[PDB]
């Protein structure tokens, strides 16, 4: 079996060498841009407010209007009306700002969640705005959290954790788990970030073939590929809790995708494996490409321990073995077009990240190139 | 012959930001822009309509949070002598890796690659190819950064030379920088 090795990457030096030197402009220098059933009343009020109140305020009447408007949602409400109502309620929510009083803002948001349960887009906006609130608290207190706001940011993360499952959209759920986990992981809430990632991984096996997009049913294969790529890129920063095996969330996602029901005429699973090669190769470096403010990612947590690096290498070898097995089955299936496509992708992956100095990987790369050229 | 392209992205209106910075709207006046390449994450039709009022040709790719799921995942647009590749960048593993983007520049057979999931601005030439990460115009937060500086790129393309004017709002002042790129 062909093993894998990681080409050493010095991201600091590579960016420093390849960065283009920009010359700042002084004044004078040229730059191009230099000079109940009566929901109609509720809609009328909300339109006037959203169109003619352009500064945030520091509600009850507007809240009652929104409650009356939202209570009209039933089984007989069409999707267009639900979209319009969600837009109006989100316009109301946007302008309610309590400034530096963060706790009252979160109280307003929890009340809004308890008031606008049916309309999903309002719930999505509420999750997004609570995430913005937690990140704003981090920005105001400059990363160095106080004992008082630690509980508040944990409360915001818990609000996201309890509210996201109530959504119906499968891909909205996955992306919001991922983003809320990142938001939690930017505030030293490691345990809840791990729970967010585990929830996303557990929810992955449910995405169907056909998804609703603007009223039309379209395949969910490409969207799942995009989400999995986003998740793999996110897992680079995530610390590994010591009570489990190394690369625990990475390995859990790999198991999930291995057991996922992919289409028979589909080869995107091998594409995602090719992508996993990228994440593992990056994760095997001395210092990671990107970091969170004060979360010890695996680069400093394990410190590049030989055991952790070896485990990463062995996982790389297993994924490559799976990919090569699929490539051979492609040859036995005689549909050489997909074989050549995946061979091009795999050779490109090896060239991108693999340590070509090693003879064993180099021979595999040469064989893949020749296999790709053997069938046009 | 000057061709003006507005490289923009990560507005996140209204998920993370209510609107663009005050001064950027004043600077971005209609009529002076020919193409608008957006890395995505406008997240609403309002930002798309705002862009439609700034130029005629408006190319937008799909973000990780865009509402319109019909926007292409990746795109190649030829302006002047330059083929430009547009992708959000959240597909890239890891985000903003040089080799992982050189792969896309090989696949597209493209001269400029624009990708901006990491909200930090970047502009680098690797293997005689140009990569621009315009950052977030609205300064939307990401877990990867602490002090996000609102920024957007404006490329003036003429024959073979691209001069990139990078606008970043620091404090309350809009600094602009010049980057010279020439296709061999």
């Amino acid at each position: 079996v062909f093993p894998w090795h990681s080409r050493n990457r010095n991201y600091k030096a590579e960016f420093a060498s390849c960065r283009l030197e920009a010359v700042p402009l002084e004044f004078g220098d040229y730059h191009p841009l230099k000079p109940s059933v009566r929901v109609e009343v509720c809609k009328c009020i909300m339109d006037a407010f959203i169109k003619h109140q352009q500064e945030p305020t520091k509600l009850n009447a507007l809240l009652h209007v929104c409650k009356t408007m939202h209570d009209s949602v039933n089984a007989l409400t069409l999707e267009d009306e639900k979209r319009m109502l969600s837009y109006l309620i989100n316009g109301f929510i946007k302008m309610v700002s309590f400034g530096r009083d963060f706790e009252q803002q979160l109280s307003f948001y929890v009340e809004s969640r308890s008031m606008f349960c049916n309309l999903e887009p309002v719930l999505v906006q509420l999750i997004h705005s609570v995430n913005r609130l937690a990140m704003e608290t981090r920005k105001v207190m400059k990363g160095n959290h106080s004992r008082k706001t630690a509980a508040f940011v944990r409360a915001c993360v818990a609000y996201c954790f309890i509210t996201i499952p109530s959504l119906a959209g499968i891909f909205t759920r996955l992306n919001l788990y991922l983003h809320s986990g990142q938001v939690a992981l930017a505030n030293q809430c490691l345990s809840q970030a791990d729970a967010f990632f585990k929830a996303a991984i557990s929810l992955v096996p449910e995405v169907p073939k056909m998804i609703n997009i603007d009223g039309k049913m379209r395949p969910s294969e490409s969207f799942l590929l995009e989400f999995l790529c986003n998740f793999f890129s996110t897992l680079l920063i995530v610390p590994d809790h010591p009570e489990h095996g190394v690369l625990f969330l990475v390995r859990e996602l790999l198991n999930v995708i291995q057991d996922y029901t992919w289409e028979d005429n589909s080869d995107e699973k091998i594409r995602i494996y090719t992508c996993v090669l990228h994440l593992l190769s990056a994760m095997s470096q001395e210092t990671y490409l990107y970091h969170i403010d004060k979360v010890d990612s695996n680069d400093s947590l394990y410190g590049g321990d030989s055991k952790f690096l070896a485990e990463n290498n062995k996982l790389c070898e297993t994924v490559m073995a799976q990919i090569l097995e699929h490539l051979k089955t492609l040859a036995k299936d005689e549909a050489l077009k997909r074989q050549s496509s995946l061979g091009l992708s795999f050779f490109n992956s090896i060239l991108a990240h693999g340590d070509l100095r090693n003879n064993k990987l180099n021979q595999l790369s040469v064989n893949l190139w020749h296999l790709a050229q053997r069938h046009g | 012959g000057h061709r003006l392209v507005l490289v923009l992205g990560d507005l996140h209106i209204p998920h993370r930001c209510n609107s663009l910075p005050a001064k950027f709207k004043k600077l971005l006046v209609p009529g002076k822009i020919q193409h608008i390449l957006c890395t995505g994450n406008l997240c609403t039709k309002e930002s798309y309509d705002y862009l439609k009022t700034l130029a005629g040709d408006v190319h937008i790719v799909r973000g990780d949070f865009d509402e319109n799921l019909n926007y292409p995942e990746q795109k190649v647009v030829t302006v002047g002598q330059f083929k430009i590749g547009l992708i959000h960048g959240h597909q890239v593993i890891p985000w903003g890796d040089m080799a992982s983007l050189a792969l896309l520049q090989r696949q597209f057979d493209v001269d400029i690659l624009i990708s901006g999931h990491t909200h930090k601005f970047e502009a680098f030439e690797h293997e005689n190819k140009f990569y621009i990460n315009p950052g977030s115009a609205t300064g939307a937060y990401n877990a990867l950064e602490t002090n996000i500086i609102p920024s957007f790129v404006l490329m003036d393309i003429q024959a073979s030379t691209v001069v990139t004017y990078v606008y970043q709002l620091i404090g309350d002042d809009v600094k602009v920088e010049r980057i010279e790129y020439k296709k061999p």
